[PDB]
């Protein structure tokens, strides 16, 4: 290729096709050199509390990560796929890494003067084996913009192992990450591979229009008897004639069926008023907290349950709904208007509403002299004839997540929405070779301290093909379907400011189509 | 945030000579951070017997003008309401 | 190709053909960084009037635009042109982009340093399926330069959209020129496409040698009859006889025939001297001024009318005729001499008079005691039986316009003159990749702000092929011609000055031939 | 050329006995006993009210020429013949359009008028070359393009002019001249045993219904 | 059928960074401390002067409706319900137009007025024949065309009217009837679920935009 | 199979039932499974145990979205005449298949 030669072109398209859309990204990045080409055991030594004590690793490298779908899919053509599809799921992705200059840097009297290093390497590979720890997936910051025009920052990559405090065990792995064969870049070399997604369901991109209770004919009785009356009015007193009923309309409530809702793990309900909440820093003191060897964690979001119930929207579970943040939100104690709280109200028909119990059991063996005592059903695991749908995905939010190499799993959908792989899309690792200064003129066994300090830019493009399902429906009104405002605004939404800035005004799922049950 | 609606009417002076009477004074040149719904013109000065022809635009129409020293103010309103007022200055000398 | 590699040669000519001409020309062209690489959304809300509102985008994306007659057509070859053929219209253009250098710059104390940058790109693609707004056909600055020793600067690229005042409305399109496919280009790379223009009719080149009114046999008297008189002198009295004659000589005005005029839409008539004209503001009162959407706009220059009558060439439209500049005239407040009044007084043929009526119609049902008052057309608009000219193409006006993608459009021809398509030569977006500067050694989720301040430059070659229309003439007479003044001057016109300067002195129509109606 | 005459006219092209499913101009106000109070009311109109409903298509063209009378006594005493003309203005000189566009020459009964420059008038045997009598020519007629052409002698229509409010009216106008809109259809005129038979169209860059 | 609105209107199909070059009409005198000298100045129209930059295309052809407002109490207490309609004429009798021409309803922020035979207007279930109240019609609504129809309630333009020289000033007119001219580019009227489909174009000689 | 189309008259409060042979009825099936699916909540008007008697057909409705008693933007509506459906006169007969799906035993 050479110097003076372009290894590659921006390609930043979508093309939709019959049951297809391939999205294809391009972005420009800039990977700087990390911890001065260290490795370095970091670990919670300043300080933690029990639960908050980490150890692990930071790496010289950076790892690009586009596990969000607004890096795929601009605010129209996720528009294109919410109204009009039932389903979506990826197939096969495409990655590449072309036009990377190496600059370095000068420290010429406080004025950096920036110049090519035509000679000057990078090194690429990818985790295609899933035998290092597998960041991606826990939602971290520095993947693709959403914006095509934006150049971002490389993120540094570094894991966590095995820690009892701060210090570590015996079992805690170190991966050096130069003990794996990686691809060396100059300038006009360039670097590809591909990627086939594995059979995995289409994401529910459609409402239910029934809910799970109303599933039945209210015209018909049922043939079935319930609980009707355990006692008659005889004038004075009762006398205990345990009756029987149907059940069609006018007592829908205990005509039952096949199938229950699904599991619950119950968050506290906070109010968007602030003067319907407390006076108390229930925060921790009240949240959902699971434990795990010896050390509390909140759930944040846990398992997919409705926020809220019928025209209750000012209610939010505590820490069970995912909550993005608006444009130029600070990192630490931003108020209720910095911030973008989702919901999960298109759930309310088989799912149960998170700040609510499940039901109420029995606590009792009733006679003749004590009553029958129920009870507050706060956590239920799965049954069988229970049915539920899996949380929301958003323009913002994860695509997918690695399932966890264990020996059992149940229902791999990944609490924060997305798509449960076994093998997800690999690691992609980015690192500057090292490139000494001057040596001394006499031999020393020490190890080198002193380079030259450099950086590498280039672009990268990721292209995911995307398989379809259309919907089939024979409703006769019209449905509910995600669209812009057509009033007048001094900014039109999902642009950019008179700065140049770009913003995401609000949360886009994909729940806006209708099935039955 | 709107300021006013910041008005300014085609020139101030409109000197005048007989029998030709008949002028224009306009205000579409004036301006604000959004459209002007509303103007208005109001005779201060002047002779009386003249008939108005569209008080409510931007661009004034007279005819039979009698000789004299006429003073106008055009008047804008926002939307929603925030109001400015200029004025201009005739001369119908003979 | 290489970097020490010429990606292309300097193409500058023009072959006549049987019925061929091809123009090529070469320009040298320098592309800055606009925006800081940022969209801006930009409006009036600095304070603008209901008619001056817009509301739209500015993008960092410079377009190339050839749409003049100069950027093909040398004044020699242009006289060639008008001066042999009756009509003339384009049938396929290559354009090519090649000896690309990015060259980047240092704030060296004050002392700007210009280096190269070898290794940056820059983005070019095409609107080859006309999905952006086409900002083409709108008569703008920043084409290629007449003369081909002159290096220019590359225009922004910036829309409007639809705006309330001077905020928008829900169904304004925002676009992201990043989201097309755009090829990227080092040093050696080059950008090549070809298009081929659609079957448009040819230019009418020649001017009418008879009028409307005048296009019968004087020898010869018609057949029918018309108003003669409508009394009779009887000697002290009338008595309203209704009489009838015939026309072929000495009352030619009212035999009429087969066809009218075409249509008008009057402007005011301005005089060149300053005596003539009023004391008084009457340019924006005393308007044309069409209203659309509760805003007026000039129409400048509208229909194509005739500029004056007969002798009286003292008098322009006031927005009916294209107004030209000089060689460094202002962009504001600029006097009477420093601009140069373009003529349509080949068309009084055919179409009327800008300044004054078409017509007069009648008013009233005249009997005995009332009489026949007649009106006066101002407007006429198009009625079956007429014949009309379009406006004149200039030296310096321009080639095509965008017909706008509309239910309802009739005889397509833009009014400033020039060849209605369709689908037009296409937008030609051209940017520099943006090169970050040097990156924080930890992770930031923000955008870049700070990148290398470079900008581009290369040639750029147009080759439009176009069609001739010859002249088949049987007059005798010579015809009038456009030629060069052979008297001595201190400078030879379309030519450069002592310090280099070139200059165009007059606009050169293309109506010098003649035909017959 | 269309030998046919139309057998219905434009503003008559519907069925009687069906109403429209559209609404209409019925009344601006109401009889309330003593005044009125602005109740904007709306209705259908199938037979009774046949003059506004109304539909996709628009009478020609138009270009309005005087009414003279066969009858000598109906016409004016004084020289209207060409300060009352039509006279279209080209190149600064004036010409009569004779006839002009094709268009009816008198409504219903109204036989004995005629329009003054927009009407092919032949001649009778042995007619002289100037000022014959009217029993010496004989004028054609255009009477069967009633249909869809609008009489030459009268109006096209009536436009609206003001922006009427609470205090003053609605003002028409009297449109004399009338371009082709979108949605008009007209008829061509009537050819003659002893008129023309062709014309050559003017090769100009622009012609319209040639 | 065009199902589309226009992301662009006619007069907003430029560049605002670029100027233009050519010339217009500016100033007509001169500031001159006390008095004006008629100098004839001209300027070029990017940006700030936007209205007077002009190009190839016309709005389409208008025939000017009455504007009826849904409040009543900015309608007027008179039947202006036939006197103030548009009424064409042809052989010698009235009809209303009714819609007519493919224009805009309203302009920006009217939303309140309609034309008064220029839409159609449709009913609710159960509606009567006649003289049914605002409440039980649904009128619908042809605001997507401002883009490039004109409103049908306003004005097309205003031509001139004189010659003006150095004593008398130039006065204008108002076009309330438009004709279609070289250059006119517009849309056909929307078509709505229960509106009809089809039409039968008459045969005639002359028909344009059918 | 064995269609028969009964008309009844109001014959002075003597009901007259008799046949109308050219009178149709129609019959779908919901083989996409696009209408809400009311069977399987155990409702009446089954056919019978026991196969001399003779039952009457049950009448079709579903249930939507509810907001207490009124409804939301999300309920559907269907007209289940704009379905396909067979028009059978008598002498005319409906059928169809059905293959079950590998349900456990």
């Amino acid at each position: 290729d050479g110097v003076g030669n372009s290894s590659g072109n921006w390609h930043c398209d979508s093309t939709w096709m019959g049951d297809r859309v391939i999205t294809t990204s391009t972005r420009t990045w800039a990977l700087p050199t990390y911890n001065n080409h260290l490795y370095k055991q970091i670990s919670s030594q300043s300080g933690a509390s029990n639960d908050n004590h980490y150890f692990g690793y930071s790496t010289p490298w950076g790892y690009f990560d586009f596990n969000r779908f607004h890096c795929h899919f601009s605010p129209r053509d996720w528009q294109r796929l919410i109204n009009n599809n039932w389903g979506f799921r990826p197939k096969r992705l495409n990655f590449k890494l072309f036009n990377i200059q190496v600059k370095e840097v000068t420290q010429n009297d406080g004025t950096t003067t920036i110049a090519n290093n035509l000679t000057s390497t990078v090194q690429v590979f990818t985790d295609s084996e899933y035998q290092l720890p597998y960041v991606l997936g826990s939602a971290h910051q520095g993947c693709l913009p959403p914006f095509p025009a934006d150049v971002f920052m490389v993120p540094q990559y570094g894991y966590l192992t095995l820690n009892n405090g701060s210090q570590a065990v015996g079992r805690s792995s170190f991966y050096c990450l130069e003990y794996f064969p990686s691809q060396m870049l100059r300038t006009g070399n360039n670097f590809t591979f591909s990627y086939t997604f594995e059979d995995v369901p289409f994401h529910s991109s459609y409402a239910h229009s029934q809910s799970l209770d109303r599933l039945m004919n209210p015209l018909i009785d049922q043939y079935l008897y319930y609980l009707s009356r355990t006692n008659t009015p005889s004038g004075t007193t009762t006398q205990s004639r345990l009756q029987f009923s149907q059940a069609g309309a006018s007592d829908i409530r205990d005509q039952s069926r096949n199938w229950l809702p699904g599991p619950c793990y119950r968050q506290q309900r906070v109010s968007k008023t602030s003067a319907d909440n407390n006076n108390s820093e229930y925060s921790w003191t009240g949240a959902t907290k699971y434990h795990l060897n010896g050390r509390d964690s909140l759930v944040n979001p846990g398992p997919a349950m409705a926020s809220h119930k019928d025209d209750e929207e000012k209610f939010f579970p505590q820490s069970g709904v995912l909550i993005f943040g608006k444009q130029g939100s600070e990192k630490t104690n931003v108020d209720i208007e910095k911030v973008m709280i989702t919901d999960e109200e298109e759930i309310r028909t088989t799912n149960p509403v998170a700040t609510e119990q499940y039901g109420s059991v029995s606590t009792n063996l009733q006679r003749g002299n004590r009553q029958a005592a129920t009870a507050d059903v706060n956590t239920q695991g799965v049954l069988p004839g229970m049915v539920w749908q899996d949380r929301d995905v958003y323009l913002q939010g994860p695509i997918w997540a690695k399932i966890p190499h264990t020996d059992g799993h149940f229902h791999p959908s990944p609490l924060m929405g997305g798509f449960g792989l076994k093998h997800p899309p690999p690691q992609i690792l980015i690192k500057n070779t090292p490139v000494p200064a001057n040596p001394s003129t006499t031999f020393s066994a020490a190890k080198f301290a002193s380079f030259i300090t450099q950086y590498s830019t280039g672009q990268v493009s990721v292209e995911i093909e995307w398989e379809l399902q259309k919907e089939n429906s024979k409703r006769w009104n019209p449905e509910i379907q995600y669209t812009s405002n057509y009033n007048k605004s001094v900014n039109v939404d999902f642009t950019v400011d008179t700065n140049g800035v770009y913003s995401e005004p609000r949360p886009i799922g994909t729940r806006y189509l209708t099935r039955n049950l | 945030k709107n300021r006013p609606p910041i008005a300014i009417v085609s020139p101030q002076f409109q000197e005048i000579s007989l029998p030709t009477t008949s002028t224009v004074i306009d205000g579409s040149q004036s301006t604000d951070d959004d459209k002007i719904v509303q103007y208005h013109w109001e005779e201060l000065k002047g002779p009386l017997r003249e008939e108005k022809i569209s008080e409510d635009t931007a661009i004034l129409k007279l005819s039979k003008l009698v000789p004299g020293n006429y003073t106008f103010s055009l008047t804008v309103v926002d939307s929603d309401g925030a109001t400015n007022s200029t004025t201009a200055n005739l001369t119908v000398n003979k």
